[PDB]
């Protein structure tokens, strides 16, 4: 409840600036959460850093679970700009961590701005350099509808994940349900298949 | 050239000219001795099999085959099955002629000893020859073999001891006693442990019910008095001898009198004949199978100290752990048994025996009765050979193919033991739990496809065909990939279990096809939670005899359902599953001569045909012939034959298939 | 009391079968047919008896007097009927079993020994008379077609293509062709035979029409021969000419709403004496009535509780 | 009141002696009946 004086100062800039701003966050949602296990392991975690890093998805989960709609509404939006904002990669771990436990809780996945903000996750997936949510979350986008953008995207993803195998396999799909030679040379580029290219 | 004009009387001298060429060229090269005796036994073969539309063209023929196996496996010295089990048959064969007498003789003490390791059951099944000479050398092999490795012989020697024709037994006994000289202790050890765990497989009682419910129904189906008169004698025979432990004592203070009344009664017909005797005993018969009926489901729990005084009282001996045994390793001796058998409800009541050997490791086991586990002991090292196949080829061990396995070891003729996997998992169980947690009903399709239609099991095949589709179309069937993603700790080690998956099932596919197993319903099928991979059980109905079966048979070659489809990949099949179909097909196409002789190896037992053959090897013939087929493109006409990708796709085509889905037995689970 | 020109007579999974006729869409009498299914249905010309063939029991029923049960019943076959049918003067009976062979029943309460069966290797589904009661013709699950004469006891087998299942096999009393259909859309039409001489039943494939993409139901001729209608598993019946096989008509039941999902199949149709109105039977537990041309339906049966499967429709000699 | 059915078998080894006789007996082979006629939908037209 007193926790929105947190975020919404819209003035981190660099690295270290973000880092120290997770670390109060933390501190905050560590420090008051009504269940007196946490509640006690807070004053440690003010003086050791990172055993309350590996903590993060329990007070989060737990104050969540507390917070109402508009609070949960403006919590959501807030994280939403923070990691569209940022780039380093341990912020973008930690995040990504949060939700992927969050997915697997019986409370369904946190609802972001547009079908769980899956476009945009793996969006800054790829530029962590973590893969295998990346080809998760393309599964998730493919289920839904087919579209030439998304099999690329598979092409090169697989390519990156070493796995030739499952190119081959997106590109017999690609010629067998969508079938209309839309396919641009540099998918055989991208899949070695020099012949066919030329 | 043989490749060119294949095989006549004009083209084998040539061709053995020019490999005698070879051989003398460089006398010291593997593979030309190796196709020079190839050459030779094919050659003989081709003369048996002409002759029968003047033996010593055909000993000549074989002579020089026999000097080349030998000459080659002492070239070999890491891995030869093949040509040890060539000439092994030719010693079967043709053993009895005096010419074959000496090539097989120096041949044998020429070569080293730890080689007949991968041949130690092949040899115990033919110990009972009828030909003096082949025996008196198995003899002396087995003999050389036990003084310098006993372990390794032991258990199937014990095995033989305990068996029921005269020869075989006798032939056991005198050889078991040749064995004792040098070491003793550890055959009067071996032969107390076996005969006395055998008796916590199949108890007394579930004894004698099983034996009463066959004669039941041979009576009842074959009027034949004598049959049930040999079907239930060897209990009694058994019977007479006495109790030995307090269980045996109850079940005696309970039933006795009225098993040796109904005995007195049935001989008494058979001084006479006339129905007003035995109506009596077979009346007291079935009153006694009424009472053993009602109390079999409550059995649970048994403790050593009421059924076997004299296991727990060992605490140390001089056996290995049976079944796990390596020339290259030291020994590790059973410390210890547990005081306390789980049994694990089923129709079969298999036991879960578990031991502690010397360095503090347990050993958990499977105890089972009412089978046979010797046709598993073959299928497992035909397994473990193309294991062997997979392993030294660069292509496919990058991607690292292997079929796991697990410890096999039969006991007796109608039971033994059976390893167990740690952490494994029946996928029946996974789907099982998966939807009672989403409180889900078990069988919502079996429901829907009853409900549209009552007589389910009585349509014509394209109703079944379209009430399948109308069912399986109903409900959308995801739950393996959500239950094992839901079932992972992080993203990257779920996509590796996946990969996993998908390779292991194609090859245990491939190989399934190739063997002709059968039943594979989702309770013969296992999980690793921790890899990932498949396992594979029930290698009991094998060599295409299901798809040959009257009452519900099978069109299809193996199990590839939407369940195990969709939770594979997103693109469907053909990504990693096709392109490993068609890597290991090529990789055993390409050494067609080893499992082939293998298989044969396999098949020729005549021990083991009782199951297939309900000449006389005519019907063995035309399975062979067959298998060959398999491995030569030429299965769906002989008069053509296609590419690996064109047997690959018509295999997939047929495996998936809803036309051909509908036949299967119901239980077998086609909706899933 | 069916004692009328014009029969309807209507099956399915419900173990009844229910008559009515053409005049209002209203039933008159329903019939107890438990324990089972019914594979097909026929009356006899002398509008005496009718015989509904299913799953080891061809069971009787009369027409015009009224009485709830089986009178008359033949058993001897393990499983399934595939087909049946009369002779058309009332003789004898000819029926496929599923198995592998077809008989003969005679309806004449003597010894005299005229039933014969025939031998196939393969599991027979469609079988069809010459409408002069001399050959006949047995189609399988394995694209081999048996032309079969009494005159001897042996069939002559033919196999335009392997591999695939023919459903449908159907001649016109006029005697004009050959027309059958397989399991994915391709249809054969064949010139007749002329050979009355030594029952030599020579044949020549004309025309292979490629047609309904999903599996094909059924095809029909006219009783005039000059026209085709067949029957679709994508929820459609189509019809042609005899003349050139031109595109007649064409109707069909996809509502146009993903709500349905193919909640039944147009399983058969009949013509009517006249050769210009049918009656389509769907597994949609209701059945239609329409007319050749304008498309749009007239009439319409829906008192059924479970899918319906197959009807049996007969008219006056009159039109 | 339940006998009121009457069913049949099958009996094999049936004309598996006398060919003669069933070389005509059902040999009538009769052809005929070409000539179609028109109609006017008769029933039909008390249909409608």
């Amino acid at each position: 409840i007193n926790l929105q004086k947190a975020w919404g100062a819209a003035r981190r800039v660099s690295k270290d600036d973000w880092l120290e701003w997770l670390r109060r966050l933390s501190l905050e949602l560590l420090k008051d959460s009504s269940s007196p296990s946490l509640r006690s392991c807070w004053a440690l975690a003010q003086a050791y850093n990172p055993m309350a890093r590996d903590l993060f998805n329990a007070a989060f989960v737990s104050c969540w679970s507390e917070l109402n709609e508009d609070q949960q509404d403006e919590l959501i939006r807030s994280i939403e700009l923070a990691l569209t904002s940022q780039d380093i990669a341990e912020v973008t771990q930690t995040l990504l961590n949060l939700a992927e436990f969050m997915e697997h809780s019986d409370k369904g996945p946190l609802p972001l701005r547009d079908d769980n903000g899956i476009v945009l996750l793996g969006e800054r997936a790829a530029k962590c350099r973590a893969y295998a949510k990346a080809l998760h979350y393309k599964e998730l986008e493919f289920q839904k509808g087919p579209t030439p953008a998304i099999l690329e995207s598979l092409i090169s993803i697989n390519n990156k994940l070493q796995q030739p195998e499952a190119a081959a396999g997106v590109l017999e799909y690609a010629m067998k349900h969508f079938g209309e030679l839309e396919i641009q040379a540099t998918w055989y580029e991208k899949l070695h298949e020099w012949e066919d290219a030329l | 050239q043989l490749n060119l004009q294949g095989i006549n009387e004009s083209t084998i001298p040539k061709v053995l000219q020019y490999y005698s060429a070879a051989t003398e060229h460089d006398r010291s090269w593997y593979k030309a001795w190796h196709a020079w005796a190839v050459m030779n036994f094919e050659a003989v073969l081709h003369y048996k099999h002409q002759n029968q539309a003047l033996s010593k063209t055909l000993l000549m023929y074989t002579v020089p085959a026999v000097q080349g196996f030998f000459r080659s496996i002492s070239l070999s010295r890491g891995n030869n099955l093949q040509d040890t089990l060539r000439v092994l048959t030719l010693w079967f064969d043709y053993g009895h002629w005096p010419d074959v007498n000496e090539a097989l003789v120096e041949g044998v003490k020429a070569i080293q000893i730890d080689t007949w390791l991968q041949v130690i059951p092949q040899l115990i099944a033919r110990i009972d020859t009828p030909r003096p000479l082949v025996g008196r050398l198995i003899h002396q092999l087995l003999t050389d073999i036990g003084r310098y490795h006993p372990q390794a012989l032991i258990y199937p020697l014990t095995v033989a001891s305990k068996s029921t024709t005269t020869a075989r037994h006798n032939a056991a006994n005198k050889i078991l006693k040749n064995m004792c000289e040098h070491s003793n202790t550890l055959v009067q050890q071996a032969m107390m442990v076996s005969e006395e765990l055998i008796r916590v497989a199949i108890l007394w009682h579930e004894m004698w019910h099983e034996g009463l419910e066959e004669a039941s129904r041979l009576y009842f189906g074959e009027r034949n008095v004598k049959g049930m008169f040999e079907v239930l004698e060897p209990l009694h025979a058994m019977m007479e001898r006495g109790p030995q432990t307090l269980k045996e004592t109850s079940f005696n203070q309970a039933y006795g009198r009225d098993l040796m009344e109904a005995q007195e009664w049935c001989r008494k017909y058979m001084k006479s004949g006339n129905v007003k005797d035995l109506t009596q005993a077979w009346d007291l018969y079935y009153h006694v199978f009424r009472r053993i009926s009602k109390q079999l489901p409550q059995l649970t729990s048994l403790e050593l100290q009421y059924v076997s005084p004299k296991l727990l009282m060992c605490r140390d001996l001089e056996l290995a752990v049976p079944g796990t045994y390596d020339p290259n390793q030291p020994i590790i001796r059973i410390q210890s048994i547990a005081p306390s058998l789980q049994v694990i409800t089923s129709k079969q009541r298999p036991r879960k025996l578990t031991l502690m050997g010397s360095n503090g490791h347990e050993f958990v086991f499977l105890l089972k009765g009412h089978e046979d586990l010797r046709q598993d002991e073959r299928v497992m090292q035909l397994f473990g050979l193309v294991n062997t196949l997979l392993a030294n080829d660069p292509t496919s061990l990058r991607k690292n193919l292997s079929i796991q396995r697990y410890a096999v070891i039969p006991l007796s003729t109608n039971s033994g033991l059976i390893g167990w996997v740690p952490h494994c998992d029946t996928l029946h169980a996974l789907i099982r739990d998966y939807r009672e947690k989403k409180k889900i009903l078990l069988n919502i399709e079996h429901r829907i496809m009853l409900r549209m239609a009552p007589d389910y099991d009585h349509l014509t095949l394209m109703q079944k065909v379209e009430v399948f589709e109308h069912a399986v179309n109903n409900t959308a069937g995801d739950d393996l990939a959500k239950l094992l993603w839901l079932k992972s700790p992080s993203s990257e080690v779920w996509f590796d279990r996946r990969t996993n998956y998908t390779r292991s099932l194609a090859v245990m596919s491939m190989v399934g096809y190739i063997l002709g197993l059968g039943d594979r319903h989702p309770s013969n099928l296992m999980l690793d939670r921790l890899s990932g991979k498949i396992l594979h059980i029930d290698f009991g109905d094998c060599f295409e005899v299901a798809m040959t079966r009257e009452k519900f048979p099978e069109k299809i070659p193996f199990r590839l359902t939407r369940m195990l489809t969709n939770a594979m990949e997103v693109t469907g099949l053909d990504g990693n599953y096709r392109i490993t179909c068609h890597t290991v097909m090529e990789v055993l196409r390409e050494h067609k001569d080893s499992v082939m002789a293998v298989l044969e190896a396999f098949v020729y037992d005549p021990l083991l045909n009782w199951r297939l053959m309900d000449a006389l090897n005519k019907k063995a013939i035309q399975i062979i012939n067959r298998v060959r087929d398999k491995l030569t493109g030429r299965d769906f006409s002989h008069d053509d034959t296609l590419d690996v990708p064109t047997q690959v796709e018509l295999l997939i085509k047929q495996a998936t298939s809803h036309e051909n889905l509908c036949q299967c037995y119901i239980g077998w689970c086609p909706f899933w | 009391v069916g004692s009328d020109p014009v029969i309807l007579a209507t099956a399915g999974y419900d173990h009844t079968v229910r008559f009515w006729q053409a005049h209002s869409g209203i039933c008159t009498r329903t019939v107890q047919h438990q324990d089972s299914q019914v594979n097909a249905l026929e009356v006899t010309p002398d509008r005496s008896m009718i015989a509904a063939a299913g799953y080891q029991h061809i069971r009787m029923y009369d027409l015009n007097s009224n009485n709830p049960n089986p009178i008359i019943s033949y058993d001897g076959v393990n499983k399934n009927i595939a087909s049946v049918g009369f002779h058309e003067d009332g003789r004898w009976m000819y029926t496929g079993g599923e198995d592998c062979t077809a008989r003969i029943w005679d309806l004449r309460s003597r010894n005299l020994q005229c039933q014969r069966i025939f031998q196939v290797n393969a599991p027979i589904n469609c079988v069809c008379l010459h409408p002069n009661q001399a050959e006949l013709i047995v189609g399988d699950q394995s694209g081999a077609i048996h032309i079969w004469d009494l005159k001897t006891d042996h069939n002559e087998q033919l196999i335009p293509e392997p591999e695939v299942s023919i459903t449908s096999a159907h001649i016109d009393p006029d005697a004009s062709y050959m027309a059958a259909v397989n399991s994915t859309g391709n249809c054969y039409v064949w010139n007749l035979t002329g050979g009355i001489g030594d029952e030599v039943t020579q044949l020549i494939p004309k025309t292979k029409i490629p047609a309904h993409t999903r599996y094909a139901l059924q095809c029909r001729f006219s009783p005039d021969s000059t026209l085709l209608a067949t029957c679709s598993a994508d929820q459609t019946c189509k019809i042609w000419r005899t003349s050139n096989f031109s595109l007649m008509t064409e109707l069909s039941i996809k509502s146009g709403n993903p709500g349905e999902s193919s909640r039944g199949w147009m399983w058969g149709c009949a013509f009517s004496g006249d050769s210009q109105y049918i009656v389509t039977a769907s597994s949609d537990n209701l059945a239609r009535l329409w007319c050749v041309e304008t498309g749009e339906i007239k009439r319409e049966y829906g008192g059924h509780q479970k899918a319906v499967v197959c009807l049996a429709f007969n008219d006056s000699v009159l039109g | 009141n339940q006998i009121k059915c009457k069913n049949i078998q099958w009996k094999e080894r049936n004309s598996k002696q006398s060919a003669q006789e069933l070389k005509s007996l059902f040999e009538k082979k009769s052809l005929k009946e070409k000539p179609p006629i028109s109609g006017k939908q008769s029933i039909l037209s008390v249909r409608l």
